[PDB]
RNA sequence: AAAUUGUUGAAAGGGAAGGGCAUUUGAUCAGACAUGGUGU
RNA sequence: GUUCCUGCCGAA
RNA sequence: CGUGGAGGUCAGUGACGAAGCCUAGACCGUAAGGUCGGGUCGAACGGCCUCUAGUGCAGAUCUUGGUG
């Protein structure tokens, strides 16, 4: 067995750089072979001497690629990095063949921002090899994937989606089919377990995953249906599981399989790609193929809020009712979510008075799905329920705040919430239900004022659009509103964050003396 | 019916299907007493660590090179 | 007129909006207007707050159920037509459900022919699900999607279509 | 607080709900040798 | 009345 | 094997979630059971050496409330 020596490392780079040959190559990567399965298993090469593995690894990692590049020049061929037809390159394939699950070891023990872009750009000068390959090129986009979605440095999770873009935008073909999938499979069975922490970073994944779908109109059409059809079997199979006398699995608690973060997780993903895809610039006046799924994702969400109208889950339906607000907002299409939550006015935490008073903390709404069965008949939480509610109104009727049907679009919702207003018992929600009836009766009036001046009837859809253009949505009574609301809210998130990241400050104070 | 009739062999016993002796651990000193018996022992992170620490764990058994059993438990879910 | 008055209010109460009975509601709101063909100040008033109250509403047969009775209520009282010329139906142009969209769409436009008289029990959430899962059995993959009319493909069901004129491969099984 | 009763909503089904068995059709998930070396 | 699991020695 | 009591010990474990309970999930043990995962739970408790207490069911007289 040859041992490593920092002469021998240095010899093999001295003439990597004038005048390789396919033995040298082999020769190399066996080596690194062995240098990245010293923990985890014959060997022709022996490594002792630190200096020559961290040569070793320098040099395969930064100039193997290119001296594979100079031998087998790839050409650009529209747009994607393409090798030529020879022997040469056959021989070299094989040779990255040789090097590619080091790579994916590598890949898989990512620690760190600065590795994973190292192992990440050398692999980005060997797609054109792997290619051709399926047992790498999926556990490539499996791998990274992989460090996509357990990283907790949002520089390295950007690494790997940047990765994914530069790769999966120049060839499309082998990769883009399995992109997309092992995402959101990411979404389904690896998810990360929410928590303050790790909010940014799961925001990050979605808002990222998003783009993918966005790219590829008709090919995202024929993944996202998929999956989200995978969504509604479960969907299907907790309703009638529920309903039915069957003694199978669960049938009084099978909302732990549906009401559940990994779900919701999908739900808002889904709503986050649907509206990406369907913005109203990259519609460009081009119908897109995602728009055609508004219909199921909007159902399978409704399905999901009404299955279970008790307080438990309340903090579940207002991640979705959001998440459906941002579909409409974005996508234009008029969900009805009224009846939904003046269909919860009527529980007993919105009407009944409180039982319990503890002084707990105030519950995380944004950042929880669950009530934990001690904030249940509470103070505080009937308080920062009703506090949720409200604000979730005031989005949903901002979002028509500008429109001339705005005036009918408040008229039952008035009349309703006078009637609750005036029947319900507990004072702190009258005044809040309040204040959001006189401000929709003021943008009421406003609107009027604004529309007593049309002169074209609501057929004529161009003039119904144009009309208050020059005004801006906040502008108005209930934009004026909410948006400081908003801020009002805004500020609050920063200030928990702002806080919760110097806890961990004030942590790590701690292990410096221990 | 149990009975000892049914004993497996020794040299089998108290294997996973992996070949690896399942041996919990609580912390990082408790991790490298298993530095070397990374064929004969695998490591099973304790079901009471918190989740900072499990990250530290399966750091130092990846530098260590011992199998963890339960790796992406509380760090992901099944 | 005791009668008309305790309808149209009706029409406000909030526990309509969850009631399975709805389709009784429905029909009897048909018989009321059509009976009432004389007062047309009336029967605008009821069609503007018949919009008012769909328009927050979940149950799509309902509201195609409106939809579908408006459209022949204005062929006994034409002069409905004339609040259209003279704001609430632009939001059930963009509704979410195709099928609604294409009734709203249908009842501006005045083509009636190819509405059928909308059945509750259809569209209803369990019903999408049930084609949506693709295994009814008394399914949607088994009819081959490749070679139907566009125009006879139903609207509900035009997703379908596009997934199945894309998948090629398991279209038709 | 259980145990118990009643109104409303969803689902399935049939006069009971109901199971087990067989067939049928589908949907969906996991499925390494990253085989050590040499040769042109 | 029976007496957590396994094993052992054993009349008549 | 399991349940408590006490002494000692693991510079043990813990809101980045302790104890308790469930888990037709994975691993281990012939088994009593143990470990992990998940759920539930939401503030502290566990492992280990020693001494000390201490393992699940059956059935009758009937009694009470409640329902015919
Ligand atoms: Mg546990
Ligand atoms: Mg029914
Ligand atoms: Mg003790
Ligand atoms: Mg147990
Ligand atoms: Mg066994």
């Amino acid at each position: 067995k040859i041992e490593l020596s920092l002469k021998l490392v240095r010899k093999w780079k001295k003439q990597l750089h004038d005048s390789p040959s396919l033995k040298l190559l082999r020769n190399i990567i066996s080596a690194f072979k062995v240098a990245v399965n010293l923990n985890k298993e014959d060997y022709k090469y022996a490594i002792t001497d630190e200096k020559a593995f961290h040569e070793l690894m320098f040099m395969v990692l930064k100039d193997v690629p290119q001296a594979i590049q100079k031998m087998a020049p790839y050409k650009i061929v529209k747009g994607a990095r393409t090798l030529p037809n020879g022997g040469n390159v056959s021989r070299v394939s094989s040779i990255v063949k040789s090097h590619a699950g080091s790579l994916l070891i590598l890949l898989n023990d990512i620690t760190n921002t600065e590795t994973a872009a190292l192992v990440l750009h050398s692999v980005n000068e060997l797609m054109p090899y792997l290619l051709s390959y399926r047992r790498i090129l999926k556990e490539l986009i499996k791998s990274i994937v992989g460090v996509w979605s357990t990283t907790r440095e949002l520089e390295t999770q950007i690494a790997s989606f940047a990765f994914l873009i530069n790769t999966t935008k120049e060839f499309k073909k082998s990769m883009l089919e399995t992109t997309l999938k092992t995402t959101y499979s990411t979404f389904i069975k690896s998810c990360r377990k929410t928590n303050m922490r790790s909010m940014p970073l799961i925001n990050f994944q979605k808002n990222s995953a998003a783009e993918l779908f966005g790219i590829d109109e008709v090919l995202g059409y024929q993944v996202g249906f998929e999956y989200i059809r995978q969504l509604a079997i479960h969907l299907r199979n907790t309703m009638n599981a529920t309903t039915k006398k069957s003694s199978k699995i669960n049938s009084a608690e099978a909302y732990k399989i549906v009401y559940n973060w990994q779900f919701c997780h999908s739900l808002d993903f889904w709503s986050r790609v649907l509206s990406f895809a369907c913005q109203p610039e990259k519609e460009n006046g081009s119908e897109s193929p995602l728009r055609q799924l508004i219909y199921p994702l909007v159902q399978v969400t409704l399905g999901v809020i009404r299955l279970i109208p008790t307080p438990q889950f309340f903090p579940l339906r207002f991640y979705l009712i959001k998440s459906l607000i941002r579909l409409s907002q974005n996508s234009g299409v008029f969900i009805p979510i009224y009846p939904l939550l003046s269909e919860i006015l009527t529980s007993t935490a919105f009407t009944k008075a409180p039982k319990k008073s503890p002084n707990l903390a105030a519950f995380d709404f944004e950042h929880n799905i669950k009530c934990t069965q001690a904030y249940l008949n509470t103070k505080i939480y009937q308080e920062g329920l009703s506090e949720q509610f409200v604000d979730l109104l005031g989005d949903y009727f901002a979002l028509y705040c500008k429109n001339i049907a705005f005036p009918e679009l408040v008229t039952p919702v008035i009349i309703s919430l006078r009637r609750y207003i005036k029947t319900s018992t507990n004072v702190k929600l009258n005044k809040r239900l309040s204040t959001v009836v006189e401000k929709l009766n003021q943008n009421s009036t406003f609107i009027q004022e604004k529309r007593s001046d049309v002169e074209f009837g609501p057929t004529n859809k161009s003039e119904v659009s144009r009309f208050l253009n020059d005004v801006a949505w906040n502008k108005t009574p209930l934009g004026s509103y909410v948006a400081v609301q908003r801020e009002v809210k805004e500020e609050k998130a920063r200030l928990m964050r702002e806080s919760m990241e110097e806890q961990d400050k004030e942590r790590e104070t701690e292990e410096a003396k221990l | 019916q149990p009975k000892i009739g049914y004993g497996s062999n020794k040299k089998t016993k108290f294997l996973s299907p992996s070949g690896h002796k399942t041996f919990l651990v609580a912390n990082v000193k408790d991790l490298e007493t298993l530095t070397m018996h990374t064929k004969t022992y695998a490591a099973e992170i304790a079901h009471n660590i918190s989740a900072k620490n499990r990250v530290v764990i399966l750091a130092r058994a990846k530098a260590l090179g011992i199998k963890v059993t339960n790796p992406k438990g509380r760090l992901a879910l099944e | 007129d005791r009668y008309y008055r305790t309808l149209y209010e009706s029409l406000f109460d909030p526990r309509l909006v969850n009631s399975s009975k709805q389709g009784i509601y429905l029909n009897l709101l048909y018989k009321s207007l059509k009976q009432d063909a004389l007062n047309v100040e009336r029967v605008e008033a009821f069609v503007k707050r018949i919009l008012q109250v769909c328009s927050h509403w979940l149950n799509v047969g309902t509201i195609t159920g409106f939809f579908f009775l408006l459209i022949q209520l204005a062929k006994t009282v034409p002069q409905i037509k004339n609040l259209l010329t003279n704001w609430e139906i632009n939001n059930f142009i963009n509704h979410f459900h195709p099928t609604v969209k294409t009734y709203a769409n249908a009842y501006v436009t005045g083509e009636t022919e190819q509405i059928a008289k909308p059945d509750l029990g259809l569209f209803t959430l369990s019903h999408f699900l049930d084609r949506f899962v693709y295994r009814s059995a008394k399914p949607v993959n088994t009819e081959d999607w490749l070679t139907k009319k566009v125009e006879d493909i139903k609207p509900e069901d035009k997703f379908f279509y596009q997934y199945f004129t894309t998948k090629k491969t398991a279209d038709g099984k």
